[PDB]
């Protein structure tokens, strides 16, 4: 059935370690040396990643916007739809991007935008310059 | 065990089935029916049992039957042939009882046993109690053989056996109440003592002899389910196969912390990844931020394409931010997940340099119980005879146990000094040369019917040979006797004025330098009233000891000891015996062993007498002359007392058969 609990002792290794005179001192250096190779590989990687590391030193603080606060309105300022075409220009269908650019419009006012307006500021037309610079 | 059911078990029989033995005596019985049988086996069980319980005197058939109950002391054939039975295979009235009856007033057939072992012994008082003319003949000056026993002033301690290995089944148990035993038990506590002279701590003995007796499982897990008996042709042996078992451990250690550091290797891969890309997202937001800062530096009123760039880029960065946020969340799990792996490591070798002259020890003890080293023991077969192993306590004897063969000698035609140098069998009969070993010269013959032959596998292997079989013995048995082991392991006596060990202590180790050595002195006994410490020498040091002065071998003795107990705690030893058991003529080594390309069917071999060639060609089949038996010859129990014991009243039972008849069958 099986060996001691923590004895291994596989049909294939016993051949393997019994294949000749010093087949068991060959095995056992090729793991000696096999250790090794790793084991300094892994201090390469080591100071490789402590390198890398200390160029992320100071975080992206230096480089965060504080935080804009306003409440999604109703109505569309001819400011608010400017910004809007401009948007579907460089964003294309992102309408998380948009609603983000814009920032009182929730993301389904922006869906809600497209179909209505599209008639007026030829929102095909627009994607179809997106998508063409991609 | 119960009842009639303990005196079977004690006798070595199952009490509800008839043994192949019997149905060959009774065959008229195991043949019928099932009803007969147990009537049988009862009465078989209930003769043992009174045997038994009162082994100082004989047990007679009338005896026997008086104690019987219906419906079984009905049929008085069948308890006649019953206690015939027992009488003549030794399974009642064996050893040293008091006859009834006085021996028979003339005598039937003439045998000559070679040698006054436990073997011969046990045999020679057999077939005089059949009523035959028996001469043993013994080469040394006394009798026992291996069991020697060392006596002087109130010191004894037996160089032979020493110990009787429990008593349940064992006919030594029988023998043990017809001669006064100090039979004291022996606690089996020791501790090991390293060459520094410190114990190893009770945590360390544990791990190395559980691994112990993990690796000799493994080595029976090689054997049976991978069948690993072959190499090269050369049948393995378990030296070979624990080498094995130790090799593919300490690959499976390496193995371990291979794929441990491989799995640390592709974690710090997966971050060096991750730092990368973290370091160029650090970039984009760096440049991303000045564009919208110099996007707000423009200041208003600005048209809505300018007011587009800044609502954009402001977009486009808390954009950014969000990745590099989600980044270094999935950097710090990354990064633990290393603290993780590399504070789990696991075992950094398989057996310390330190624990291996440990495990060392265990061998070596192995070694010496086997009485070879451990390269010479066949894997499959070297503990066969495991399963009829005895129950109870070990015991030594503490009153020597030479106070057993001296017993049985009494009442025997013993000729010491006496060594068989010829031995002639014929169709008519045999011849025994012989010489007195004093004044080698002086030569003597022996006519006799039957010859049974005790020397020791150690001698019947000598070459060129010390005894000289005419006709040869056959090829069967030439081989039987090359192939088997014949061991060795030495005994050195200490003796003091005085106990300086701990006397709650039975038996302590010593662990050697070595590998080589670990045999040398290995362990001690203290088992007697007296202050004596007994060293033992086994495995290959055993052999290479021998050719070692007794002082030089006490030196090495002392200096551990000293170690041990203290420089100024071991005084002088007051006397010193020491033991060269392979070098000994009449022995030629201490005891046998399962060698590799053995097994136990040698055993059987060794047992199996000679029958001789027709003296005219032509004439009939003749009687078997020359018979065989010794520790060598019992494949149940090789190399002990019992088994020698149990030998003897083997081959005298056969002999009696033969030039006696067996009355018995029908
Ligand atoms: C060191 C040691 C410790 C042991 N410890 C134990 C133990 O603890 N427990 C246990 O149960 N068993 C033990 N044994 C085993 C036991 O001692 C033997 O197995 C047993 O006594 C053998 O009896 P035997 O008759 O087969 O052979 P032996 O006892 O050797 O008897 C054979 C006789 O033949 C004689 N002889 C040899 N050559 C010639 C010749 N050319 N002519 C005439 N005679 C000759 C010998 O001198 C000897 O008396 C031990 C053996 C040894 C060596």
């Amino acid at each position: 059935r099986k060996p001691p609990k923590g004895m291994f002792l596989s049909q294939e290794d016993v051949e393997a370690v019994s294949a000749n005179a010093t087949a068991a001192t060959t095995v056992l250096r090729q793991l000696d040396m096999e250790l090794v190779s790793v084991k300094r590989q892994i201090q390469n990687i080591k100071q490789t990643n402590s390198a890398l590391k200390e160029k992320l030193d100071g975080g992206i603080e230096p480089y965060r916007l504080p935080e804009v606060i306003q409440k999604c309105n109703a109505r569309w300022t001819t400011e608010e739809q400017l910004l809007a075409v401009q948007a579907i220009r460089k964003y294309g269908r992102d309408f998380q991007a948009i609603s983000d650019v814009i920032g009182n419009k929730s993301v389904v006012q922006v869906k809600n935008f497209f179909v209505n307006y599209r008639r007026r500021f030829n929102i095909d037309e627009v994607l179809q310059e997106w998508e063409a610079e991609h | 065990p119960s009842g009639v059911e303990g005196a079977a078990f004690q006798s070595r029989l199952p009490h509800d089935r008839m043994t192949s033995q019997e149905a060959a005596c009774f065959p008229d019985i195991i043949s019928g029916p099932q009803q007969t049988q147990k009537v049988f086996l009862f009465i078989r069980n209930r003769t043992l049992q009174l045997w038994l319980d009162n082994p100082k005197i004989q047990l007679t058939f009338e005896a026997t039957l008086q104690q019987l109950e219906a419906p079984y002391n009905s049929d008085t054939v069948l308890v006649h042939r019953v206690h015939s039975y027992l009488e003549r295979h030794g399974l009642i009235n064996f050893g040293i009882y008091k006859r009834i009856k006085p021996l028979p007033t003339k005598k039937t057939g003439k045998v000559i046993i070679i040698g006054s072992g436990v073997s011969g012994l046990a045999a020679a008082r057999q077939l005089q109690s059949f009523g035959m003319d028996v001469t043993l003949l013994e080469a040394r000056d006394r009798v026992g053989g291996r069991v020697a026993t060392f006596r002087k002033g109130n010191y004894v301690a037996d160089l032979g056996a020493m110990v009787v290995t429990g008593l349940g089944g064992n006919p030594m148990a029988v023998v043990s109440k017809q001669v006064n035993m100090e039979l004291a038990k022996i606690k089996q506590k020791c501790p090991l003592y390293e060459a520094n002279g410190q114990a190893v701590p009770k945590e360390k003995d544990e791990m190395v002899k559980q691994e112990f007796n993990r690796l000799l499982e493994a080595t029976s897990y090689l054997s049976h389910q991978l069948d690993f008996n072959v190499l090269n042709n050369k049948p393995v042996s378990l030296g070979q196969a624990l080498e094995v078992v130790i090799q593919l451990q300490e690959k499976h250690v390496k193995d371990e912390q291979i794929e441990h550091w491989k799995k640390i290797v592709k974690t710090q891969e997966e971050l060096k990844e991750l730092l990368n890309k973290m370091v160029n997202l650090k970039e984009k937001i760096k440049e991303l931020h000045q564009q919208y800062k110099e996007a707000s530096e423009v200041k208003p009123p600005r048209d809505i394409t300018a007011e587009f760039l800044v609502k954009s880029k402001h977009r486009d960065l808390t954009a950014l931010c969000k990745e590099y946020d989600e980044l270094a969340e999935t950097q710090g799990k990354l990064e633990e997940k290393l603290q993780e792996l590399e504070a789990n490591p696991p075992s950094d070798v398989y057996l310390s340099s330190r624990d291996r002259q440990i495990l060392d020890w265990h061998f070596a003890n192995l070694e010496f119980a086997n009485a070879t080293p451990l390269s010479t023991l066949s894997l499959k077969h070297w503990d066969q005879d495991d399963d009829f192993e005895f129950t109870g306590s070990h015991l030594t004897v503490r009153n020597g146990y030479s106070c057993v063969p001296v017993a049985l000698a009494e009442g025997l035609d013993i000729k010491l000094n006496t060594a068989v140098r010829q031995v002639r069998y014929t169709a008519s009969g045999c011849e025994v040369i012989a010489v007195n070993t004093r004044s080698t010269s002086q030569t003597f013959i022996y006519k006799c019917d039957a010859v049974l032959c005790t020397l020791p596998l150690g001698v019947l292997k000598q070459q060129p040979p010390a005894v000289q079989f005419v006709p040869p013995l056959p090829e069967w048995k030439t081989s039987a006797v090359q192939r088997m082991g014949f061991g060795n392991l030495n005994k050195v006596v200490l003796c003091f004025d005085r106990v300086f060990w701990d006397p709650s202590v039975n038996l302590f180790g010593h662990v050697g330098s070595t590998t080589a050595s670990r045999g040398e002195l290995f362990l001690f006994w203290n088992l007697y009233k007296a202050p004596i410490l007994l060293a033992l020498v086994a495995g290959e040091a055993a052999g290479i000891m021998e050719n070692i002065s007794d002082d030089v071998i006490v030196g090495r003795c002392l200096a551990i000891l000293k170690g041990i107990f203290g420089s100024s705690a071991v005084p002088q030893p007051k006397e010193t015996v020491v033991s060269r058991w392979r070098a000994d003529p009449w022995a030629r080594g201490s005891y046998s062993y399962v060698a590799a390309g053995s097994s136990g069917n040698d055993y059987d071999l060794m047992a199996q007498p000679i029958t001789p060639g027709p003296s005219i060609p032509g004439a009939p089949q003749p009687i078997p002359r020359l018979f065989f038996a010794g520790e060598h010859t019992i494949r149940n129990y090789p190399a002990t007392v019992h088994g020698a014991l149990l030998s003897g009243l083997r081959e005298a039972g056969r002999i009696a058969d033969q030039f006696l008849g067996a009355m018995y069958t029908l």
